[PDB]
Parts: structure tokens; C-alpha cells; sequence
């Protein structure tokens, strides 16, 4: 079991202020990197690599 | 075997609106978010919109944003970029790409032929097709040049083959010239054997999508 | 934006010898996954921009393995270990680190061939053309290196120039060479009052300059 969110298209929200985030590929199967605009969209969404594997990864 | 295939380039006003079109095949288009990536005749690049996967979401730089929309068909495996408040700075070459994910360093890859988008206070002209022949020929030559003159017409750009396609070998051809008039020009020639030219013909198709005109013009020696 | 500096411009490279091209980047690519998104792109003659190397030093599928990139921060490096006539084209690099992602402004690369004469060929107008009142005098110089040469139009033996127009095909990617086509352009009344129309060649090739003509009327 995995998060509800992990399974989520990742949302860059409807701001512009574009940083680096992570978020969890279910098709490829593993995290990925995408641009987030810095308001709103999903819980699909890591600061880091290492957070994203740990959380949408396996059962914890 | 993934290809990418942009339709829709032409003349458009100031001010005014044009849709471009990618058709994507040889690959899951839905796994994919898809990009367009801009040339300028300066010859800079410049990445223009991406489209998520599912086509509900979008990204564009700064210099377009606001300008330009875009939305994908997944059953159908294409995309379109819509442009509006075209500017003369949006004169670019628009090309299609595949972002191709995180194991590819989110690198664009296999980016499509391009198509053309001209924003320009005129109108558009068709070419005029003249041969070129030379005025007798040289006995006995190993190889004879023929070639098409593409004369006057606007906006860039015009495609040349031979005989549809099938003579590729010994074909130039050649940058268009920006004349006075402010018409382009350009030449696409041929090298064959001279002791070909009682046997074959030699056919130049010129096409001009912005003004809709096609010409076959069939050069004798 | 980040600005991505690709020096040099232009770079010339005897076959097998190895080639280098910069791209410098205004600020730091390094990413917050450790990885760096830098990548090479080969936009060959008539064709395309294509991707040659991701993540600073990975080549895609199908690239030589002649190919090869390195760097770090703001400072990469495209290598060429032996250079050959199909890598000729323009290499671009782009960051994608940070948004939006850049590109660098292009270096162009030609590769060096044993010197080779230009096949010279002029065409008259056509008598298509001459009805509309323009006679346009096409002049072709075919396969030719290295790149400089020089075409003198000459009417009844007056050299001519501001009178012609010409431009030159991009280096070919399997035997090495440029063509040239270059056209003069003269009113029909003017065209009718001129017999010779040459056009002269000068080329390393050419141990003296090669000179091609008709007759006017005797077409």
C-alpha cells in the first residue's frame, strides 16, 4: 500500500514561481522529477528524491 | 521509430491568430508530456509550451505566456498549439518533441521536420517555375547539370523534389536569396549522367504551402 | 533566465583529429536530485535538431561512441575523439536545471577534405522567363572544397558586380563538399543588347581561373 496521492498526475498548480519537486510515476514506476509553480495542486509532491521513494515506495 | 509530423505553418498578420498541429506516431503517446521548441532565422532555439500527459496541464516561458494555448488528443495521438497576439518576433521554424522522461534526463528528443510560421504585414506570393538548361550541350560529357529557378514568391519556405522523390543522388538544393523586391528565389539543381538525358526525364515538383501552389516542371535538355 | 555561453563559433577539424566544444552556463546546473540536466544536440544539414548526450555524459541510442561529454556546475564539454565527415552540422547545448530551459547559441563544425575543384555549369535564361521582361543568367559551381571561391560575372568582357545574388549549400555530411549557385540579374532590354555571358571561377582547386559562357541568340 502506497498513498491515494502517489497514484496522482503531477500538478504544477495555476502559479508561475517554478521550483524543482518530485512526484511519484506510476507507469515508470518510480519518482521522478517535475516543475511546480509554487501554489495549489497535489500531495503528489517531494522536496527531495529520497522523501518521495520513502513515501510512494511500499507499505510504510 | 517514433516519428513526429507538424502541419499548419503559413503567413499570418500582426495581431492575428494561427493553430499548429503535431501527429505523433511509433510510440504510447499518452506516456508522454509533449513540447514545442522554436527556431529563429538567427538560427536560435527556443523551448515554447509543454503539455502534460493527460493534457490537463501546461507550461510556457514568459515570452509566450498568455499569447499561446495548447491541448493534446490522446485517442487521436496529436497535439495542437494555438497562437494568438503573434508578433514578428514569434518568425520561427516550430518544431515538435517528446519530453522523454526522467531516465532520459528529461531531454526533448526525436523532434519532428518542423513547420514554418511567417508573421508579416504582406501578402503572400506563389512562385513562378523557370528551367535551367543549358544553352547547348558539351559532346561528349560525362556529366550534364539541370536545375529549377523558384523565382518571387513569399513568405520562406518552398520544398523541392525530383521526379517525386526518386532522384535523390546529385540534387543541391540551395538557400533562397532575399531579393530587393523583397521576394525570395532559390535553385535546386541536378547532376546526371550526360547519356541519360535521351532516356529519362527529369522533373522538378516545387511546393509552396503558404500559397497553396504545387508545380511540377518538367526540364528538357 | 540562465544563459548558456558555447564557444567557439565555429570550428574547422582535419578527419580523425579530435574536436572540443564549450557550453558554459550562467549559473549552477547541479540539481537537487545530484544529477545535472546538460544536454547535446546534433542539428545536422537539412534535418533537425536530434539529442546526442543527456545528464552531461550520457549518450542516447545509436550515438558513436566517438561522442563523449563532461563537466560540471557551469562549465561542459562536447568531445569529438576522431572527427568524421558525418558529424558536420551545428551542436547546440541546453540546460533544463532551471526554468524556463535554455539553449545555447550553436557551434558550427566543418570538417577538412583533400581539396577538391568546383564543376562548373552556367544556364541562359529561359525564354519563359524573358517574356515577363527579366532575364535571370544562373551560374552553378558543383562539389567544390575548401569554401572560398569566387565567381566573376563578365558581359561582353565587362566585369560585373551589385548585380548578382548567390548562396552556398551547407557542408555534405558524406563527401565533405559545398556547391554554390549564384544568379545575375538583368533587365530583357538590357540582355538583348549583350552577346557573351560568362561567368569566371577562382578556386584553389583551379591551377587558373576556369571561365564558362554562351552566346546570346545562339540558344
Amino acid at each position: 500500500e502506497k498513498p491515494d496521492f502517489c497514484f496522482l498526475e503531477e500538478d504544477p498548480g495555476i502559479c508561475r514561481g517554478y521550483i524543482t519537486r518530485y512526484f511519484y510515476n506510476n507507469q515508470t514506476k518510480q519518482c521522478e522529477r517535475f516543475k511546480y509553480g509554487g501554489c495549489l495542486g497535489n500531495m503528489n509532491n517531494f522536496e527531495t528524491l529520497e522523501e518521495c521513494k520513502n513515501i510512494c515506495e511500499d507499505g510504510h | 521509430e517514433v516519428q513526429l509530423v507538424e502541419s499548419g505553418g503559413g503567413l499570418v498578420k500582426p495581431g492575428g491568430s494561427l493553430r499548429l498541429s503535431c501527429a505523433a506516431s511509433g510510440f504510447t503517446f499518452s506516456n508522454y508530456a509533449m513540447s514545442w521548441v522554436r527556431q529563429t532565422p538567427e538560427k536560435r532555439l527556443e523551448w515554447v509550451a509543454t503539455i502534460s500527459r493527460s493534457g490537463s496541464y501546461s507550461y510556457f516561458p514568459d515570452s509566450v505566456q498568455g499569447r499561446f494555448t495548447i491541448s493534446r488528443d490522446n485517442a487521436k495521438n496529436s497535439l495542437y498549439l494555438q497562437m494568438n497576439s503573434l508578433r514578428a518576433e514569434d518568425t520561427a521554424v516550430y518544431y515538435c518533441a517528446r519530453l522523454g522522461g526522467y531516465d532520459e534526463g528529461d531531454a526533448m528528443d526525436s523532434w519532428g521536420q518542423g513547420t514554418t510560421v511567417t508573421v508579416s504585414s504582406a501578402s503572400t506570393k506563389g512562385p513562378s517555375v523557370f528551367p535551367l538548361a543549358p544553352c547547348s550541350r558539351s559532346t561528349s560529357e560525362s556529366t550534364a547539370a539541370l536545375g529549377c529557378l523558384v523565382k518571387d514568391y513569399f513568405p520562406e519556405p518552398v520544398t523541392v523534389s525530383w521526379n517525386s522523390g526518386a532522384l535523390t543522388s546529385g540534387v543541391h538544393t540551395f538557400p533562397a536569396v532575399l531579393q530587393s523586391s523583397g521576394l525570395y528565389s532559390l535553385s535546386s539543381v541536378v547532376t546526371v549522367p550526360s547519356s541519360s538525358l535521351g532516356t529519362k526525364t527529369y522533373t522538378c515538383n516545387v511546393d509552396h504551402k503558404p500559397s497553396n501552389t504545387k508545380v511540377d516542371k518538367r526540364v528538357e535538355s | 533566465d540562465i544563459v548558456m555561453t558555447q564557444t567557439p563559433l565555429s570550428l574547422s577539424v582535419t578527419p580523425g583529429q579530435p574536436a572540443s566544444i564549450s557550453c558554459k552556463s550562467s549559473q549552477s546546473l547541479l540539481e537537487s536530485d545530484g544529477k545535472t540536466y546538460l544536454n547535446w544536440y546534433l542539428q545536422k544539414p537539412g534535418q533537425s535538431p536530434q539529442l546526442l548526450i543527456y545528464l552531461v555524459s550520457i549518450l542516447d541510442s545509436g550515438v558513436p561512441d566517438r561522442f563523449s561529454g563532461s563537466g560540471s556546475g557551469t562549465d561542459f564539454t562536447l568531445k569529438i575523439s576522431r572527427v568524421e565527415a558525418e558529424d558536420v552540422g551545428v551542436y547546440y547545448c541546453l540546460q533544463a536545471t532551471h526554468f524556463p530551459q535554455t539553449f545555447g547559441g550553436g557551434t558550427k563544425v566543418e570538417i577538412k577534405r583533400t581539396v577538391a575543384a568546383p564543376s562548373v555549369f552556367i544556364f541562359p535564361p529561359s525564354d519563359e522567363q524573358l517574356k515577363s521582361g527579366t532575364a535571370s543568367v544562373v551560374c552553378l559551381l558543383n562539389n567544390f572544397y575548401p569554401r572560398e571561391a569566387k565567381v566573376q560575372w563578365k558581359v561582353d568582357n565587362a566585369l560585373q558586380s551589385g548585380n548578382s545574388q548567390e548562396s552556398v549549400t551547407e557542408q555534405d555530411s558524406k563527401d565533405s563538399t559545398y556547391s554554390l549557385s549564384s544568379t545575375l540579374t538583368l533587365s530583357k532590354a538590357d540582355y538583348e543588347k549583350h552577346k557573351v555571358y560568362a561567368c569566371e571561377v577562382t578556386h584553389q582547386g583551379l591551377s587558373s581561373p576556369v571561365t564558362k559562357s554562351f552566346n546570346r541568340g545562339e540558344c
